[PDB]
């Protein structure tokens, strides 16, 4: 749901 | 010392709603309409051909169940009225005014054209392919309502009824000021004892992201009388003022002295870390919110995100834009002071295998690789790797 | 006629990425950094006292004791922002305030609370070791450290970070430049009073706004009027400064043949229809030696917003090179009846809502200018073969997020 | 999930 790094 | 909740309450209650202003409709995109806009004329103002073809009486081509002479041609933008006689055709272009006493446009694709006469391959009925006068908007119709957010379609409607300006609720105006005898602007080469003014730039940007109309004043230098002049100039055109360097290090006593002559200044600390050292006041006859922030740039960003941004959202009168809060696994240890809410700039990520959120707590890295903040509750004093914590996501 | 998908491929494959630019760091907000930025100065640029106390040589105040087991003259006082150089001699102290520049040849600050606090002569009451209570030059950033990487979006903290290392300009991926033009002999500007045959130019305002909402850097040219030679001049001038051009009134009949002929002299123009409703009548072309995408839209304001949403907005997002911002598509129960054309994909501007009790998604179709441009937050996407939607049907809704 | 108006 959220654009974040890995 | 006040809690974060008490200070948040005080500044929010003090927000100033900007007065409505009349501005060019192009510049109103995203702003909330402060008036009801009614149509006064019919749209379109005349019956117009919707397609290329031949204006006709429907009855002449079988429409109320032989060729018709083509006696004229009307292009879009024609301004001279034309009159059709029975059993005649006039070639019309899309958008042209329909000839008087015609009632239908026979499509070009449905016609067999000689060099003088036209033959309908099928009938059209009355009104077919005619945009009738008032079909799009009629006098009295609400084009735009008070309270509507003005997007591209509403701006189109404002243009369709001939409005060049519209009354809107503007964004709140914020002035960002840096004080400190040691500050130089970023185009200079600082010598011994001198510091680049970081805060005016980063905080002007935070205010823009927050939705404010920002003037970055920059460095305010001089004796306190001159600083009073600068600050007074900003009060005339501001709903919010942000001043860094007014609390904390010495030398800023004179500034707090003039601010006390412009309003009542409060410098009680907030039970939070970082950013416990701050101030807040209301300036002038109109009680403009004035935030006193510290010179430390990380602390200033945290105080601005926690207290200034809510006031911008409140003055704006649109949505709250409240930050999402996700639960994430802590990757490293973080300590926090008992009794202070912690706000640790951090890197929120998605686990490579599980869909889980992980958070890595972070000055160079805090101002660089961070997209979130761990919010440490007053009672919590320790975070070990593997703990699950609240992370304010910084969109 | 081609499908929506074929048309979407054509326009997106032609997207032009804007040339990177070096700009004032305040103006880089929200833009993607096009370079690696390394610090050039150390931060702090000079060693500073971390607390109030006395700058000393640790060895003069117990710093050289083997850890496994008389007063000093105070020869100055330094506050933050001081600009005059000092040099410690052996067995001397300089009283320092938090942030003050350390005198040369000191290596520690003796805390005020660990001293007798004497004004002219100070006595240490606890030992300090070399380096203690000093913010060393470069403690936060050293020259050569990466401040910002290429590909990073420049937010407030990075702009602050750029200012801290003395960068006033940075190379960014700028927003794609879009020029919006209206042609049509019937058009007047909205400050005019239209007569018979005349219409306000709606499209230049609405489409310039849609381009701003999409992330473009928009110049609303407004009405382009004149003989086709003059109109060619106008389009050529907009090609000089644009990655995307949008012209309404260029397609849809014989009245626009003169403008279309000018466009064919500036580039390759395709006016095949797309199997969609509304907006089947549109065109696309590539202008100049750099083949600038040029969207030919119709005079119809509703069809134009739908075409812009479907084909222009994707190219802006690709031109931008940031996120795709592809619209979310939810499944909703239809609230009212809708008809659709066999063989064309339908795009019906609609109201998407949440059921107060079920929490289900509900959609109300709104389809006349007022209803078409009224407040819609979605579009029902009707497949080519569907001709009818009844209340209760579950349909695809393109969510048109505000802004 | 989404932020839309409510309806009864
Ligand atoms: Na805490
Ligand atoms: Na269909």
């Amino acid at each position: 749901d959220l654009d974040v790094p890995s | 010392m006040r809690s974060v909740e008490q200070q948040l309450s005080i500044v929010t209650e003090a927000a100033v709603a900007p007065e409505p202003v009349r501005i060019a409709i192009a510049e109103a995109l995203g702003l909330m309409c402060a008036e009801e806009v009614q149509a006064s004329r019919a749209l379109p103002g005349f019956a117009q051909a919707a397609i290329d073809g031949y204006a006709v009486r429907a009855v002449d081509v079988g429409g109320e169940k032989k060729s018709l002479p083509v006696v004229g041609e009307v292009a879009a933008g024609s301004q001279q009225p034309l009159r059709l006689q029975p059993k005649q055709a006039v070639m019309v272009h899309t958008g042209a005014p329909l000839p008087m006493l015609a009632d239908a446009v026979l499509p070009m694709a449905w016609s067999d054209r000689g060099r003088k006469r036209v033959t309908a391959q099928r009938p059209v009925r009355s009104g077919e392919f005619v945009r009738k006068e008032g079909d799009d908007i009629q006098p009295g119709d609400i084009a735009v309502s008070a309270g509507a957010v003005l997007g591209p379609a509403q701006i189109g409607l404002l243009a369709a009824v001939g409005r060049s300006k519209v009354l809107v609720y503007p964004r709140p105006r914020m002035s960002v000021i840096s004080v400190g005898a040691e500050l130089v602007d970023i185009d200079r080469q600082p010598g011994l004892g001198q510091v680049y003014d970081v805060n005016s730039y980063s905080l002007a940007a935070a205010g823009r992201e927050a939705g404010a109309d920002v003037y970055r004043y920059g460095i305010a230098a001089g004796e306190p009388r001159r600083i009073k002049e600068i600050i007074e100039s900003q009060m005339l055109r501001s709903e919010i003022i942000v001043i860094t360097g007014a609390v904390g290090g010495a030398g800023s006593a004179g500034v707090r002295q003039v601010l006390n002559e412009l309003g009542d200044i409060d410098t009680e600390r907030v039970a939070m870390h970082p950013g416990s050292v701050q101030g807040f006041g209301l300036l002038g006859e109109n009680k403009i919110p004035c935030f006193l922030l510290p010179s430390n740039p990380v602390a200033s960003l945290v105080i601005f995100e926690t207290f200034v941004r809510p006031v911008v959202r409140m003055s704006l009168g649109k949505s709250n834009a409240a930050r999402r809060v996700v639960r994430a696994r802590a990757l490293n240890h973080v300590v926090s002071v008992a009794g202070r809410k912690g706000f640790i700039r951090s890197r929120l990520m998605r686990d490579a295998e599980t869909q889980d959120y992980l958070v890595e707590a972070l000055l160079l890295a805090g101002l660089s690789e961070a997209n979130g903040m761990i919010r440490i509750p007053e009672d919590v004093t320790e975070i070990r790797p593997g703990d699950v914590v609240d992370v304010i996501f910084l969109a």
